[PDB]
């Protein structure tokens, strides 16, 4: 059928966007000159990326065999969570840019462990919130239905407000980056390179199905933001941990040490 | 989110392919 | 200048009578240092994990 | 002997205590070098910035050794006022110095109301972009231009982007302008995108 | 010890040409990028032209661009300047300085004669 | 007078030059070929010491071979425990740019200068407890490249204005004023008996002096650049210099003229700190690039390299004990290496 051509698509974007961010991951962790605090706000996002993978071949064998258990019930939970911290990481690295840019003075620092409780914390809060109101109001089965719009709004809320908002975010970057190309300090082909880096890393591709309906058209939204959409932790460690100046001088210094 | 619309719509499909073949037994 | 250039000249003059002996014998000292105290270099010779602090 | 250690590393506790507390004054402040007892800071702040400029006034005119403690700085202010091909020259070195490959150089230029030292001056025209203030002759405009492009000569052929000049003519508000353009191509440039 | 011993230099009419030499010793010549400064009567130095260690990279000063050629032979430990259409206010004492360290691009030659990689001086006067 | 004075004195250092090539009858390297090397010598950081918010500019160990000072361009002055990695002072200093500092043989002073031309000593053990600087030697004219102890009293202090310096911090004024050298000072080191140091400066020269006369004895000049480090050997009849040449030599002060070099066609970065080991075997030397080799000092072979700082390796020692070699780095972090 087509679930099953999807189902068995993101499996192997998401299993190739986990060899590849434990990869990155370890890269940036044994590596102690690539130890800065944004390597530590990508560090947090890799994490969150391979959450959300680990988090779906969880979510698939227990809600489909390929019986209502609270083991449903409290693999759901983690199935929001893990998920939901991945488009808060998504935004809060957007968010972290733009403060690096704007704010470029007198830069708290702070910032960085209030990230923290953002990335991780909200959707603490957004979940727990969604998983007390099942018990309450809507409970059926593994609560895989989400038939309660009402109740999937407080999962869907927080995770289309962190697109809406970090499109807004993408664009006021993107603004502060021609200026730098304007200034007299090929402008179309670099700019355009840029945005092309951009958009794994804060999601934009979110953006085009965001605010949609999910009956409009779903066949497509789906092949598009799970097909292709889940192979962004695979490109986003390759982006940003691999293909660096910086990353790759590290292997490279250590491998004439060697 | 993306995940949660894929497991509404795979999981409403497998509980109509189970009601639809229940019924088209008994009937 | 003529004062600084004067001063190059008591200088050189100074240094010149120093007595030099040949480096057969300068350089015969220096290993021969290198030979009484090898044993208590913790670089040169592997230290013992008991002995050394830094462990 | 275990209770004097902990004595001890109640030291370090205290003091990696105030190093957490210097930490966060020593990001807050921006070192700037102005170059032309030992040395003098002024201490100014804009917009609540807190920027710190280092004057080398006691320091003899061999410059090859102390230099090379102002990489990490922000910005090296260069005062411009033959002074001048002295200054092409000494501006050329600072840029092509290894240690200050990735340190910008904020450049100011003195001029008052240039061919005995430069001949290609009888052949440059002012270029169409360039802005004069209205209050002098299009001459000097020919000149301030002339050696804002012999700067430039230095500062566009070599540099792969990791620093940038920043010339202007002659305040403070300028230095923090540039400051702001120097960490923000900065940021950009650590995560590779520009 | 580093030595830079120049040679040429002297008298000659508004508008001769003069060859100034320097023989270099006690470095590696082919390592460093040579430079020629000059010291007019009652004015400090100033910089003339210098190349760079590979030989062809050169530069002058505004004031003696076209006239005077800087040329360097690695093989001998040699430092040339090939002086032509020599002007009156062209007259000082010609140093034949070199680039403090090796495989650089930078240099701070011009150091009120405390430099130590400098020669002593050839009077050209005209 | 300048017309004889300067010409016989080429005259005068030539016939010193013919007379150190009269004494060199057979290179260090030749009768040094016999003795069996040292193979590789392969050490690994024991100990990273961490706190300095700018990069590390000189460190010094302290005579008990546990605790070392080490000085940052942060305008933090810190004393380490080399053992317990715990920090014992956390001194701040007046002016940010210190380029080195010093621990008394005592461990009861450390001083420290830079580009205010000031060394500062400090007071360790003090009545209050704290630690507050006592003295400020206010005479030279120059920034300050290296200082070392003699007693706790007498300091001998290089500078950036050609001249090193003799000090009474009792006093604080100028016992005796070391001059002779024509580009400013890099390094001094004091010698095993503490009656003589040798001087390096940005004139490819080093300059042998005598504490108590305070003249120069001897002059050695075989490097080609400024000379950036420098180190007596532990028998005190050698040291060891290190220029932007990318070259170690080792001269003889009984000898007068250069023993050996320690050079190599990979490495065309220079040293910018020379240290040896308490059987003056090797010849630890820091470099721009991160990596800091190993040299046999007698047979001129490399025999380890110690690749971890990833910064230029500003400052390097090793303990009197011979134990360790506490290697600091522009990367901000302090090294032990065993």
């Amino acid at each position: 059928y087509y679930y099953l051509s999807v189902k068995a698509l993101y499996t192997v974007g998401y299993s190739t966007s986990l060899v590849t961010l434990t990869t990155a991951m370890v890269i940036l962790c044994r590596f102690r000159k690539l130890h800065c605090t944004r390597n530590f706000i990508h560090m947090n996002l890799f994490v969150s990326f391979m959450l959300r993978a680990i988090s779906v071949f969880i979510k698939d064998w227990i809600l489909y065999a390929e019986i209502s258990t609270v083991e449903c019930k409290a693999v759901m939970v983690f199935f929001h969570y893990c998920v939901v911290s991945n488009y808060f990481w998504l935004f809060i690295e957007g968010l972290y840019l733009f403060t690096l840019l704007v704010e470029t003075f007198f830069p708290e620092r702070r910032y960085f462990y209030w990230y923290t409780i953002i990335g991780w914390g909200t959707p603490t809060v957004c979940v727990t919130v969604w998983a007390t109101l099942r018990l309450y109001f809507d409970d059926t089965g593994c609560w895989d239905m989400n038939d309660s719009t009402a109740l999937w709004w407080v999962i869907k809320g927080p995770v289309v407000g962190s697109i809406m908002v970090n499109f807004v975010l993408f664009i006021g970057i993107i603004v502060i980056l021609v200026q730098k190309l304007q200034s007299p300090d090929s402008i179309y082909l670099r700019l355009a390179r840029s945005t092309l880096l951009l958009i794994p890393l804060f999601g934009i591709h979110y953006t085009v199905f965001a605010f949609s309906p999910e009956n409009v058209s779903k066949r497509e939204r789906l092949v598009f933001e799970l097909g292709l959409g889940s192979f962004q932790g695979f490109v986003v460690a390759v982006l940003y941990c691999f293909l660096n100046g910086e990353v790759q001088a590290e292997i490279k210094r250590k491998w004439r040490s060697w | 989110h993306s995940d949660g619309i894929f497991t509404d719509s795979y999981s409403r499909y497998r509980k109509q392919m189970a009601v639809k073949k229940y019924l088209a037994a008994v009937l | 200048s003529i004062a600084q250039a004067r001063k190059l000249v008591e200088q050189l003059k100074m240094e010149a009578n120093i007595d030099r002996i040949k480096v057969s014998k300068a350089a015969a000292d220096l290993m021969a240092y290198c030979e009484a105290h090898a044993k208590e270099d913790p670089l040169l010779t592997p230290v013992p994990a008991s002995e050394n602090p830094f462990r | 002997q275990r209770n004097e250690e902990k004595a001890q590393r109640e030291a370090n506790k205290k003091i990696e205590k105030q190093l957490q507390k210097d930490k966060q004054v020593y990001r807050a402040t921006h070192r700037l070098l102005l170059l032309g007892s030992g040395i003098f800071e002024t201490k100014f702040q804009v917009d609540k910035v807190n920027f710190h400029m280092f004057d080398v006034g006691g320091q003899r005119d061999e410059r090859r050794k102390w230099i090379q403690c102002f990489n990490d700085v922000t910005a090296i202010i260069f005062v411009v006022a033959n002074r001048l091909q002295e200054a092409l020259k000494l501006f050329d070195s600072i840029w092509n110095n290894k240690w200050l490959r990735d340190t910008s150089v904020i450049l100011f230029l003195n001029k008052q109301d240039i061919e005995d030292y430069f001949p290609e001056f009888a052949r440059y025209t002012t270029p169409e972009d360039a802005t004069p203030e209205p209050g002098e002759d299009p001459r000097v405009t020919r000149a301030k231009y002339f050696i804002r492009d012999e700067f430039l000569r230095i500062s566009t052929a070599s540099g792969d982007g990791r620093h940038y000049c920043y010339p202007h003519f002659t305040n403070i508000r300028r230095v923090f302008n540039d400051c702001r353009d120097i960490i923000q191509r900065m940021h950009l440039r650590q995560y590779e995108l520009l | 010890q580093v030595q830079l011993q120049e040679s040429g230099g002297g008298l000659v009419q508004p508008g001769g040409s003069l060859r100034l030499s320097c023989a270099a010793s006690g470095f590696t010549f082919s390592n460093y990028k040579m430079n020629w400064v000059r010291q007019a009567p009652g004015k400090g130095l100033e910089w003339v032209s210098d190349i760079s260690q590979s030989g062809a990279s050169i530069s002058y000063t505004g004031s003696v661009k076209g006239r005077f050629t800087i040329s360097r032979d690695n093989a001998k430990n040699t430092l040339y300047l090939q002086m032509n259409s020599l002007k009156p206010e062209d007259t000082a004492v010609y140093y034949c300085a070199r680039c403090p360290a090796p495989f650089t691009r930078d240099c701070f030659d011009v150091t009120s004669t405390t430099y130590a990689y400098r020669g002593q001086g050839t009077q050209v006067t005209v | 007078e300048l017309d004889q004075l300067r010409q016989e004195a080429e005259q005068l250092k030539n016939q010193i030059r013919d007379a150190r090539k009269a004494c060199a009858d057979a290179t260090l390297s030749q009768i040094t070929n016999n003795i069996d090397p040292v193979g590789r010598i392969q050490m690994r950081t024991r100990r990273t010491l961490r706190g300095h918010l700018a990069k590390i500019y000189a460190m010094h160990w302290g005579t008990d071979s546990r605790l070392l000072v080490s000085a940052s361009q942060d305008g933090k002055l810190i004393i380490w425990d080399s053992y317990t990695t715990n920090k014992v002072h956390a001194i701040p200093l007046r002016s940010s740019w210190v380029m080195t500092c010093a621990y008394a043989p005592s461990g009861n002073y450390v001083a420290c200068g830079g580009l205010d031309n000031i060394c500062s000593i400090y007071n360790l053990k003090t009545r209050e407890g704290n630690v507050r600087v006592s003295r400020e030697l206010a005479g030279h004219t120059g920034y300050l490249s290296c200082c070392r102890f003699l007693d706790d009293n007498q300091i001998v202090t290089s500078s950036g204005d050609t001249t090193c310096a003799l000090w009474d911090i009792e006093t604080g004024q100028q016992t005796t004023t070391f001059t002779g050298h024509t580009g400013d000072v890099m390094s001094l080191s004091l010698a095993p008996d503490t009656r003589l140091f040798v001087s390096g400066a940005c004139d490819a020269s080093a300059k042998l002096w005598d504490v108590r006369e305070g003249m120069c004895r001897q002059t050695f000049t075989g490097h080609e650049s400024d000379i950036n480090a420098i180190c007596f050997f532990p028998n005190g009849n050698a040291f060891a210099t290190g220029s932007d040449d990318a070259t170690c030599r080792l001269f003889d002060l009984r000898a007068d003229q250069e023993l050996m070099t320690y050079s190599h066609d990979n490495i065309i970065c220079g040293i910018t700190s020379v240290s040896f080991s308490k059987s003056g075997r090797l010849l630890l030397a820091g470099y721009d690039d991160f990596n800091c080799n190993v040299w046999d000092a007698l047979k001129a072979d490399r025999a380890g390299v110690l690749a971890g700082h990833d910064n230029r390796v500003s400052c390097l020692g090793v303990t009197d004990d011979g134990m360790a070699v506490a290697t600091g780095s522009w990367d901000s972090f302090l090294k032990i290496w065993n």
